[PDB]
């Protein structure tokens, strides 16, 4: 039985959600769940699978600081390797024990109540184990534990023994494994901030249709005006012409994640209709010099400028992210709008083709004109956002198509073009005063 | 092999239209970058592959 | 009737002349060498597209 | 419908889920789809959220 009228009236403030083009994904080193991808719609859910000190919770908290708030967030798990060593000399009548878990809920304790010999005892017990030997690998010289065969998840836990963990896979393998399980995300950010991983990740996203956001706190980037001489991470990113990578210099980009705060500023809104420059991020301070903790000088800002790197400026008394450009020189707006346009065309033509139950689209001029019309409508939709300002479309004649295309029932040689709108971000002014 | 139902590609370059008339040009250059005595090209990009920027061709 | 359904788009028919058929078939009451050809209409299932964006 | 005036590709079926790998219940990858193509075997591909029997 339920009341005729039901009322909750919780005593809590609430905000509104909005959604646009693309949802973010944060790739962190974790072992709190087995699945390589998960989805949370609010920060409180993240607080259940994580605590206040993990990078994932930091990123989640940063992302949902902005308003309106992004609809959903994804988190990806990187492959891990463990290492075990005795922090004390080999002693008899002393305990040494650990626990090994694998994917599927498997768990097996190992004990050798009496340093290389204890590790060898553990290794032999593990390799003779009915289950763990199948899906775990052990090497000793110190001890190491990693994947074996198909198994995707492994954990180690245990006072007389020590345990440490580190990321095992590279950017390419981790990204492939994560894409194999979830294709729904447009923005990607990484917890790891090493040069090798950052460059390997930038080189991979460049070959897909996504955008990669990253920060950097390396002080050498603030000095070298000559791009050729500079070799810090932003300089290398600029040199390779990665148009799909975004860099944001910030002093606190070691423990904190302003990348998510920047992402949340444009994610809720429609592609191609907003300029990412001169943004006001809530709860983020201006970029400060690691030494002397004062805002950047003009020379350092110019040095960042020659690297096509972003920074949080300070216009008078208000911080604002400047110029919103990818490392390749293109504006983020252009890239995002192009991707949205591609998706829109791909959806419109899909809707035309799929819903033809009981009929056909014959291979002749009448059939081709319908394809013309849907493409023209899709381009007009982009022109309606003030993203483009014109376009043209060309299609082949039916009496001109080759025979192989007709046998394969595929239409080729369709092309089009467009023109961009532009915007205003800066102003220059001069005047005079006299009697 | 597997093909997407709809395949879309977009680039930030700029392109212009061509037109057909009477006669095509020929350039008699002194070079040895290829064996055949005549070869066709349909854009400056293709010429750049077999010739560098300072070559007369 | 096939053309009306849009299954075909044309056709041709050929038959032997009555003055040239061998007189062995005329006693067997069998007519051979009747042939035709058709042109399929076709359809479209996939699409390929390319474009450019510039100022 | 009447014969010869209907293309059997791109068909939408109500209640039939997309083909999935038995091991992990994920939609078949591009490599696996190409394996079926050389075998002339149909499958329920995926558009952006809509299953469809593609080639027929």
């Amino acid at each position: 039985w339920n009341p005729i009228v039901n009322v909750d009236i919780t005593l809590n403030t609430a905000g509104t959600t909005r959604e646009g083009f693309g949802l973010p994904l944060f790739l962190a080193s974790t072992d709190n769940f087995e699945e390589r991808v998960r989805g949370y719609t609010s920060l409180t859910e993240v607080a259940e699978d994580f605590d206040e000190n993990t990078a994932a919770y930091k990123a989640a908290k940063q992302l949902w600081s902005q308003t309106p708030k992004v609809t959903q967030l994804y988190i990806g798990r990187r492959a891990m390797q463990y290492t075990v060593s005795i922090p004390n000399a080999v002693t008899e009548s002393t305990d040494y024990s650990i626990t090994v878990a694998a994917g599927g809920g498997i768990s097996q304790p190992y004990q050798y109540t009496a340093a290389e010999n204890v590790l060898q005892q553990f290794k032999t017990q593990i390799e003779a184990d009915p289950t763990i030997k199948d899906k775990v690998s052990v090497n000793v010289t110190t001890m190491i534990i990693t994947k074996a065969g198909d198994n995707d998840f492994v954990k180690v836990t245990t006072q007389t023994v020590y345990i440490a963990s580190t990321t095992a896979d590279t950017a390419s393998t981790a990204l492939a494994a994560i894409e194999a399980y979830s294709t729904d995300w447009y923005f990607i950010a990484a917890e790891d901030r090493t040069q090798q991983f950052v460059l390997a990740m930038a080189s991979e996203i460049q070959a897909r249709k996504k955008i990669f956001f990253t920060a950097n706190s390396d002080v050498t980037a603030l000095q070298g005006t000559e791009l050729a001489s500079a070799n810090d991470v932003p300089a290398q990113l600029a040199k390779n012409m990665y148009t799909r990578t975004v860099c944001l210099w910030h002093h606190a980009a070691a423990e904190d994640y302003p990348e998510m705060a920047y992402i949340a500023y444009g994610a809720p809104y429609d592609a191609g209709s907003i300029a990412w420059g001169n943004a006001q991020l809530t709860g983020v301070a201006a970029s400060l010099q690691p030494s002397n903790q004062r805002p950047l000088t003009s020379i350092q800002k110019s040095a960042l400028d020659v690297r096509h790197c972003n920074f949080i400026d300070l216009d008078g008394g208000v911080p604002v992210v400047r110029r919103g450009i990818t490392s390749g020189g293109e504006w983020i707006d252009i890239v995002r709008g192009v991707d949205w346009l591609e998706s829109d065309l791909k959806t419109s033509l899909r809707d035309l083709l799929i819903n033809q139950k009981g009929g056909k689209i014959t291979y002749d001029d009448t059939g081709i004109t319908r394809i013309r019309q849907v493409i023209e409508t899709s381009l007009q939709r982009a022109v309606n956002r003030n993203f483009l300002s014109s376009y043209t479309v060309n299609v082949p004649k039916a009496s001109q198509v080759a025979l192989a295309d007709k046998k394969a029932r595929i239409l080729k040689d369709v092309t089009f073009a467009g023109i961009l709108a532009g915007a205003i971000l800066d102003v220059d002014l001069k005047g005079t005063v006299a009697y | 092999m597997w093909n997407p139902i709809v395949n879309v590609d977009i680039t930030l370059n700029t392109a212009g239209t061509t037109r057909e008339g009477f006669g095509l040009p020929l350039f008699l250059a002194s070079t040895d970058n290829f064996e055949e005595r005549v070869r066709g090209y349909t854009s400056l990009t293709e010429v750049a592959e077999d010739f560098d920027e300072n070559t007369a061709a």
